[PDB]
């Protein structure tokens, strides 16, 4: 039986749109952690073969340098909104000559939420929703911001968030140890251990990835060496 | 003018069972000669040649797309092209530039290839054809070449003759143009046969 | 099943089951209640949070100084509206130079709403509004359903358990034309809260608040802005 | 050219002289300037011949179709319309100077004028054309209110032959027509027949 | 009388015994809508609606089911509200369209034919669904005369002296027949209207509801009007009265 | 160019001349100036010689089509229109000014056409360059209802006028009378005017062209 | 408002076959039947124009259309789809003309409007034409005679039959006729294998014929087809 | 086969297995769904249409209800069937009648506008997306030179000139009716013809109908502009047949 992709169930809601939202269910888990010392973002890599070389899994990308995103999903639906957001804050930046606050960036790619459709369209429009849930992580006027967007379009403020399949679970457990006074080092340490909780291998410094933007420094993507040393203190 | 920029001259002429069709050689820009072996005539079948004269680009481009829709032609339908159908193509080809037209005056001539019967013809630039019994000419020195067209044609000539009076015809016009000669070429063809000469001509 | 999945399509009984199901994407969303005196228009909005780590939905827009909206529903059908309705509004201000009124802007959504609920492939807008605003005629509250439809309301509340608030507004209706501001955003308080259990109630932290006015712009208050709003309620026990 | 159209009780009265020019030459002595656009509604062309035939051509076409699918004899004022339509959109490409003349059951005998900017106006009497600037003086001091039919008639007649005289782009014959609800009486001054005037001797 | 295998999915298909049923469906929709009346009679044309109240929560004059067409051209609707109102633009621009290309205001029987063109054209094609509303024109002029045209979701236009739309169709026809209105004038048929409205009206199944009322006609100049309060409320008190009996 | 156009008692005379000038050059000398429009529709084309061609063959075609449709006899009225439409289309881009003459159910009919699209019925037209001189004969020598013979002399006159008094025009005379029941498509008419007689004989001998390259090339 | 199918109504079977041309093609060999001749000076078309009542104009329609001077058509099959096909093929007859200003080639028009019948089926949103057709036509001094089938298929033949008892026709055709006819003859065993189907009495009005030879296409007149029904002349 | 289905070929303008178009013949039956019945005659200087004028409302304004139209001044037509596409198709025929005369210059024939109806019928007969027209036209005129012309074109896209036919429920049986009353070789006069028709009409449903419930076009050689006749006219049509 097939119907439109622009079709209401009887609860009130768009088939698509719902099964984009399982469609996330079987993504990479990632946490983000906001503080007042900067925001974090933690993802794993989940390297299926040795063969495969990890430093070319990148789950998380700089949008710009004051904001991050980490991706959970279809990656390749992720790259289209990735770019997006990279062209909407430079031509922000042109157009104003002003950074683009992450809540604007978040509901810029937001305004892509349910552009697709069958019937009366442009010949290059998209035919399904996005299967992809993002993590915006940045530094503004208004402080460090976590944004949290899913398929629907709904895009909401986070203080600690998890996306991906161990979502749940990593969820109870940041409730658990979150507190609107954390320091950056406990933000990232608590990011480690829950990740580490859900993760089905073994977590090592070529296993996940951990990046930081803090006020005074652009968005950063933790090396080899500095993973080590965080790993370190489990 | 555009047509005097490259010169250059094309003529046909009819014989008994023969026809004769014949062009200059030179490819000049304004007062500068470029080459002395430009090809103005091309075959567009057996028994059948088209003569093109004026903007050296617009010959070779009018010749190339003919070329294009003649092997089209001879590939949907099982035949070599009758000399009429050929100038209302070329005639059609030219007038769909009727508002940004190709700067060449073709001339035709050739052989019915179902019988022997000899034709000519000459176009606008825009493809308003013209059809005589006589001979056709098209190029910077027209006024010359009918000059000596009109007193050295006969009517019912043989091969031999026809090749004399087009080539003098052709050498003696030419030779009062500054932009055309640099060599005469002649493709006179009959049902059997097909000379092609180059006439002793000057270099000036 | 064969007159549910293209909006295209009657039922054998005169129905359209697309459009139907699109006004139960209202009932999804978190109540919102909007009321006017005769001076001011009010939306009064229950804010609503994923997880306790998550902020409260944002649920009240501002379209222009004396136009603003409360959402239910799909929330990216929500900002298509609310950008629609600023681009009229804008355009209405560079051409007459004069604010745009109320009930055209409303009739202008009805016309862009109604489109797509009788061409194949497309589908209706699966949001609500409550709309506040102020013109030459004063005070408004207009409510746009999924269908196209639209209401000039002396009150109303839509989304979850709604009826609550809608009987709460239905006994007070002669009251609200004479009251001042702040006994009016109160009685948008109380009809927003009774659609809670007794376990829950209001906060500086699920509650936005919206005034428009005579003497007032279109305006948003939430967090501490709301707290002298609040301060204010009877604490209504079980 | 000279074209004129006087309004009546029961109707209307047409005038036209028939010359048609290409520079000093002559291409057509005798035109035909009064265009039938239905039943009783003509129209007095100037102008380009080219534009204002196509135009008349696409107005009968328009108000014969607007006709039928009303079922109503059409409106002078409509046709007129049309014509507006068309000269004031197209003002810029058309040199067209328009007399719509006729009757209708509603609004009885009318005239009205579509010059070449493409406004339009209802009038008691117009005239238009090249020679029309010869007889303004003439038209000015001999128009009176209340005329009859004939009356309207021999004044067309009248100030045609004057226009003619003076304008070289005017001449030939004369075409008149008058229009009521009986119908249309078309008819042609030639020769004698044409208005004649004493001419200054000594 | 009820076929439905496939042969009731698109208004671009017929029924193996020659119908298409989306348009009976539409027609349907029609019907299980609240009544709307109209009658002409000799300085004019009238029109009453029974609008039904969901809510007391609703403003007075909310979802009116009485439009201004044109400045000369009333249009009463029943059936699904918002198509009403799609409609209803549609009259409006095809109106305004008609004095700028043709300098008058557009008679009644035309602006007719052509929203019914219009409504015709949806009930051919699966890309689109019929209109689910049928509606009447009102209109009047001395030229013309007073005029009053219905259009259904089929398409079809036809001219009237009365005509009733919903629920109660027929019952307010049998009430119609009984005035002899190509001789009242319209001052008198507003309180056979809302009477005829106060008697279909059913108050079991239906709750409260509100009365709309039209003039347009020579008490009007012409102009397409609402019914003055006092004169409202003269009608609907002549009616509740006229309902004891 | 000179062409003429006239209406007589059973039909219509069209008449042309045949001489096709480049600038100021004569290039032809029998040019065929009278085109076919459909059996009993006839044209004759001065102006942009491509343009009279293209449009007169156009008209032609679509008039054939119409005709197979119809399976009645093509009427002059739509020749007169798809041309003038045409060519108003154009804005007086396309030269053609023609003379369109031919027999109906409603009889015979002759209308001048202008490349900006205004056309004239007229018992008798003319156009070109030679036309005034033509235009003369007519006003000189036309009588309604003419016979035959008599219309075919007037307008070969009128033609020989433009031939004589004007440098566009020359050579001979083409004819196409056009009746209720004939077709006489007489090409030429007339040829008023011959080269004189070749006073020498110019014949080159075989070998006084001296030859640099030969190449013979045997087909089959 | 409207726009249009964009996907193929025809598609291949499992079995590799085309179903909807074959059921067009089932539409056709449901029609009243056609016979066309090839006979050496010139070309017979025939086909059973019978009414269904006294009433019908017989000579208001006709199954013998001319596409140019030199170019005649028949059809068996469904009527309107015919009556297209042959705006159509005249259209194209005159595009030839207007490029080439030679009269087109029998062979020629037949591919063209053999590529218009193709493209109905592939092309979105509709079906294949219900109609086979019979194009006579007199061109380079031979005559032609072609098929063209719903598929867009084409084939060239000396004689032939379609519509309803085709195959038998054709059998008749295979033995009652052969090559070095003259027109006449064709004309005469045209009639005679119609005559094998024609349930009824067959009279001038009861079937119509067209013939081509190098003066031109034409239909001929019911007194012809009279003198030529009285199994004589 | 003889009945045989396969896919959609009774929902969409497909073949069926055995060469049929379901939509086309259910467009024909949806002819029916009006439940009238209209006669067209054709004289020896003339051309008449009668069609059952049912209205059985005093609410409607008679004067509104009709199913003859005015195509030309001179050209008639009748429709039968569906309204609303009957009326579409009739404004479709105005529109190719005036577009024809603007294009050529002279009026359009029965012959070439039925025609032109038909292959735009056709279109419908062929293309998925949209369904037939369930309605009927049937055109009357005077031309030229072939005389008066009664035409008719269908849902299939076929079209035809006759010398009577009908259309509607009693279609059959007034083809029959008139096709008996033809082979007797009357002076087909306008009276003859007038009478013919209505009297076809009314034995098929026998009424002897009041001059209120049917209509009557009319076109003769005489006068061309076509004519819809006054109920007074109709009325002294009727009391003359029942004389005989």
């Amino acid at each position: 039986y097939d119907r439109g992709v622009n079709t209401f169930s009887p609860e009130g809601r768009l088939f698509q749109v719902e099964y984009a939202i399982e469609a996330i269910k079987l993504g990479s888990t990632a946490i983000g952690i906001q503080t007042s010392e900067g925001v974090c973002l933690a993802v794993e890599k989940r390297i299926t073969s040795p063969l495969m070389e990890p430093s070319s899994i990148e789950k998380i990308v700089e949008i710009d340098a004051h904001i991050g995103c980490a991706m959970s999903g279809l990656i390749a639906d992720a790259k289209t909104l990735i770019d997006k957001a990279r062209v909407e804050t430079q031509n922000h930046w042109f157009t104003y000559n002003e950074t683009m606050t992450v809540e604007s960036v978040t509901q810029a790619v937001s305004n892509l939420a349910l552009q697709f459709g069958e019937e009366d369209a442009d010949p290059g429009a998209m035919s399904r929703p996005f299967g992809v849930a993002l993590l915006f992580g940045g530094v503004d006027e208004k402080g460090p911001q976590l944004f949290h967007m899913d398929p629907s379009g709904t895009f909401v403020q986070c203080d600690a968030r998890a996306i991906g399949s161990a979502s749940e679970g990593a969820q109870s457990s940041l409730q658990e140890v979150y507190h609107k006074s954390m320091t950056l080092k406990e933000a990232i340490k608590s990011s480690l251990i829950i990740l580490k909780q859900v993760m089905e291998e073994k977590l090592n410094a070529t296993n996940i990835e951990l990046a930081t933007v803090q006020p005074g420094q652009n968005f950063h993507m933790f090396t080899k060496e500095e993973l080590e040393e965080v790993i370190k203190d489990i | 003018s555009i047509m005097s920029y490259n010169g250059g001259a094309v003529m046909a002429m009819k014989g008994k069972n023969c026809v004769a069709i014949a062009a200059d050689r030179r490819f000049g820009i304004q007062a500068q000669m470029v080459t002395t072996d430009f090809q103005k005539i091309f075959p567009m079948g057996d028994r059948l040649y088209i003569g093109l004269a004026g903007l050296a680009t617009d010959v070779q481009t009018v010749a190339q797309r003919l070329k294009f829709r003649l092997n089209l032609y001879e590939l949907k339908e099982g035949r070599q092209i009758k000399p009429y159908t050929l100038m209302s193509m070329v005639a059609n080809l030219l007038y769909e530039k009727r508002f940004g037209p190709y700067y060449t005056e073709p001339v035709i001539a050739g052989l019915d290839p179902k019988t022997f019967k000899p034709f000519i013809c000459s176009l606008d630039l825009i493809g308003c054809p013209m059809v005589t019994d006589d001979f056709v000419v098209s190029g910077t020195c027209a006024e010359q070449m009918y000059g000596m067209c009109e007193s050295l044609w006969e009517p019912n000539m043989d091969p031999d003759h026809l090749f004399e009076t087009i080539s003098q015809a052709m050498l003696n016009a030419v030779d009062r143009d500054a932009v055309s000669g640099m060599g005469v070429i002649v493709h006179i063809i009959e049902k059997d046969k097909i000379t092609t000469r180059t006439l002793k001509a000057r270099m000036d | 099943n064969q007159y549910d999945n293209d909006v295209t399509v009657w039922s054998p009984q005169g129905r359209i089951h697309q459009i139907e199901y699109a006004m139960e994407a209202v009932k999804q969303g978190s109540a919102t209640v909007g009321l006017k005196s005769k001076t001011h228009a009010v939306l009064v909005a229950l804010k609503r949070a994923q997880s306790e780590l998550a902020a409260h939905q944002k649920k009240i827009l501002h379209v222009d100084n004396h136009i603003g909206i409360s959402i239910a529903g799909l929330t990216a059908d929500a900002r298509l509206l609310c950008n629609f309705m600023r681009q009229e509004c804008l355009d209405s201000r560079f051409v007459f130079d004069r604010p745009l009124p109320v009930s055209r802007l409303v009739s202008l959504i009805g016309s862009k709403t109604q489109i797509p609920t009788q061409r194949y492939g497309r589908r209706p807008y699966g949001v609500g509004l409550l709309i506040a605003g102020y013109d030459d005629m004063g005070p408004h509250i207009f409510q746009t359903c999924p269908s196209a439809n639209y209401f000039d309301c002396r009150a109303m509340s839509i989304g979850a358990r709604s009826q609550s608030a809608r009987t709460y507004l239905e006994r007070h209706m002669s009251e609200f034309m004479e009251c001042n501001l702040n006994e009016l955003v109160k009685h948008g308080l109380r009809a927003l809260r009774e659609t809670l259990p007794a376990e829950q109630d209001l906060t500086t932290k699920n509650v936005s608040i919206g005034i428009v006015g005579k003497d007032l712009e279109f305006t948003i208050y939430d967090d501490d802005d709301v707290s002298p709003f609040l301060e204010g309620l009877e604490e209504r026990p079980q | 050219t000279t074209i004129m159209a006087v309004q009546f009780d029961g109707g209307v009265v047409l005038g036209a002289d028939s010359r048609t020019t290409t520079g000093s030459y002559i291409a057509n002595r005798v035109t035909d300037k009064l265009t039938p656009i239905h039943d009783r509604i003509f129209c007095c062309r100037s102008g380009s011949a080219a534009d204002t035939q196509a135009v008349a051509d696409a107005v009968t076409y328009q108000l014969g179709f607007h006709s039928i699918e009303l079922n109503e004899p059409p409106l002078v004022h409509t046709a007129a319309s049309l014509f507006k339509e068309m000269c004031y959109r197209y003002r810029e490409d058309l040199m067209a100077g328009i007399i719509i003349a006729g009757w209708d059951p509603q609004e009885g005998g009318q005239v009205y004028s579509v010059p070449m900017g493409g406004m339009m106006v209802r009038q008691s009497f117009a005239i238009g054309g090249s020679g029309s600037s010869y007889i303004y003086g003439y038209v000015d001091a001999t128009y009176r209110e209340g005329m009859t039919k004939e009356e309207c008639l021999q004044f067309t007649a009248n100030a045609l032959a004057l226009a003619m005289e003076r304008d070289g782009s005017s001449g030939g014959v004369i075409r008149l027509a008058a229009i009521a609800e009986s119908g249309v009486e078309r008819q042609v001054l030639l020769g004698d027949q044409i208005p004649k005037f004493a001419v200054a001797t000594l | 009388s009820s076929i439905g295998t496939g042969y009731d999915l698109s208004a671009s298909t017929f029924s193996p015994d020659g119908r298409v049923f989306q348009v009976e469906y539409a027609m349907k929709a029609v019907e299980n809508s609240s009544t709307a009346i109209g009658i002409r009679c000799k300085d004019g044309v009238v029109f009453g609606v029974e609008k039904l109240v969901l809510s007391k929560l609703y403003e007075e004059g909310s979802n009116k089911r009485l439009f201004n067409v044109d400045r000369h051209v009333g249009m009463a609707v029943a059936g699904l509200l918002a198509d009403a109102r799609s409609l209803a633009d549609i009259a409006r621009e095809e109106a305004s369209n008609f004095r700028s290309n043709f300098g008058y205001n557009i008679p009644l029987k035309h602006l007719a034919d052509r929203v019914a063109m219009y409504v015709h054209a949806y009930t051919l094609y699966s890309a689109v669904r019929p209109f689910g509303c049928s509606f009447m024109l009102g209109s009047y002029s001395v030229n013309d005369g007073a005029q009053l045209y219905m259009i259904d979701p089929s398409g079809v236009s036809y001219g009237y002296w009365g005509c009733a739309i919903g629920k109660a169709r027929q019952a307010a026809k049998t009430e119609i027949e009984k005035l002899q209105m190509k001789e009242m004038t319209c001052r008198d048929i507003v309180k056979e209207v809302a009477k005829i409205i106060y008697i279909v009206h059913d108050e079991v199944k239906d709750k409260a509801f509100e009365l709309e009322l039209s003039w347009v006609g020579e008490l009007t100049n012409g102009r397409h009007e609402i019914v003055p309060k006092d004169i409202r409320e003269e009608a609907e008190k002549y009616a509740k009265e006229s309902l004891k009996e | 160019t000179t062409i003429a156009g006239v209406v007589y008692k059973d039909g219509i005379v069209l008449g042309a001349d045949t001489r096709a000038t480049e600038g100021m050059v004569v290039a032809d000398k029998n040019c065929s100036k009278i085109h076919f429009i459909s059996p009993n529709i006839y044209c004759c084309g001065a102006g942009t010689a491509a343009d009279t061609d293209m449009t007169t063959q156009l008209i032609s075609s679509n008039l054939e089509l119409h005709s197979l449709s119809t399976g009645r006899l093509p009427r002059v009225v739509t020749a007169n229109r798809m041309l003038k439409q045409m060519l108003f289309r154009y804005q007086g881009y396309i030269g053609a000014a023609l003379v369109l003459g031919g027999v109906d159910v409603t009889g015979p009919h002759l209308y001048s056409i202008y490349p900006h699209g205004s056309t004239d019925k007229l018992p008798y037209v003319t156009m070109g360059s030679g036309s005034l001189a033509a235009m003369a004969v007519f006003e000189d020598k036309f009588r309604p209802d003419m016979e035959e013979e008599e219309a075919k002399n007037l307008v070969s006159e009128a033609i020989a006028a433009g031939i004589f008094n004007d440098l566009g025009s020359g050579s001979n005379i083409d004819l196409c009378v056009i009746s209720k029941n004939k077709l006489d498509f007489l090409r030429p008419y007339t040829v008023p005017n011959k080269k004189g007689t070749r006073l020498g004989r110019y014949r080159c001998e075989k070998g006084t062209t001296a030859v640099l390259t030969e190449k013979i090339t045997p087909l089959e | 408002a409207e726009r249009g199918y964009s996907f193929s109504l025809t598609t291949f079977s499992p079995s590799g076959k085309l179903v909807q041309i074959e059921y067009a093609l089932a539409a056709v060999a449901g029609g009243a039947p056609s016979v066309g001749i090839k006979a050496a000076n010139g070309v017979v078309l025939a086909t059973e124009k019978k009414q269904k009542s006294i009433l019908y104009d017989e000579r208001s329609v006709h199954k013998v259309e001319p596409i140019t001077k030199h170019i005649g058509l028949v059809y068996s099959g469904m009527g309107p789809d015919y009556r297209v096909l042959v705006h159509r093929a005249r259209k194209l007859a005159q595009q030839y003309y207007l490029v080439y200003q030679e009269p087109i080639p029998t062979a020629q028009l037949v591919q063209r409007v053999a590529s218009v019948m193709q493209e109905y089926t592939q092309s979105g949103g509709v079906r294949p034409f219900g109609v086979s057709l019979l194009i006579c036509g007199w061109n380079e001094g031979r005559p032609y005679l072609f098929q063209s089938d719903p598929s867009g298929a084409y084939f060239a033949w000396k004689a032939t039959a379609m519509g309803k008892n085709y195959v038998n026709g054709k059998t008749f055709l295979e033995k009652r006729y052969n090559e070095d006819l003259e027109l006449e003859d064709a004309i005469h065993t045209a009639i005679l294998t119609l005559k094998e189907s024609f349930e009824g009495q067959m009279t001038e009005d009861n079937i119509e014929v067209g013939i081509c030879n190098e003066a031109g296409f034409r239909r001929l007149t019911p007194t012809e087809v009279k003198d030529y029904l009285a199994a004589i002349a | 086969s003889r009945g045989s289905s396969a896919g959609f070929d009774r929902h969409i303008t497909i073949f069926s297995p055995e060469g049929r178009l379901y939509q086309v013949e259910y467009a024909f039956k949806a002819i029916n769904q009006g439940g009238l019945t209209s006669v067209a005659v054709r004289g020896k200087d003339c051309a008449v249409i009668v069609t059952q004028k049912k209205v059985p409302d005093k609410l409607l304004d008679s004067s509104t209800v009709t199913h003859l139209f005015k195509i030309t001044e001179n050209i008639g037509c009748v429709m039968t069937g569906m309204t609303a596409d009957s009326r579409s198709q009739v404004q479709r025929a105005r529109y190719e009648a005036a577009n024809w005369k603007y294009k050529y210059g002279y009026e359009i024939p029965v012959d070439m506008l039925c025609k032109r109806i038909a292959d735009i019928s056709q279109v419908y007969t062929q293309n998925a997306e949209m369904r037939p027209l369930g309605c009927c036209m049937i055109l009357i005129g005077i031309d030229e030179e072939q005389g008066p012309q009664v035409y008719k074109c269908d849902p299939a896209g076929y079209y035809c000139g006759f010398k009577a036919t009908a259309a509607g429920v009693k279609q059959t049986e007034s083809t029959s009716f008139l096709e008996k009353k033809v082979k007797k070789k009357f002076d087909w006069t306008f009276e003859q013809t007038v009478e013919t028709a209505i009297t076809c009409l009314s034995t098929v449903l026998s009424i002897d109908f009041k001059p209120s419930e049917i209509e009557v076009g009319v076109v003769t050689v005489e006068n061309p502009k076509f004519r819809i006749l006054t109920e007074a006219e109709i009325d002294a049509h009727l009391v003359a047949l029942a004389e005989r």
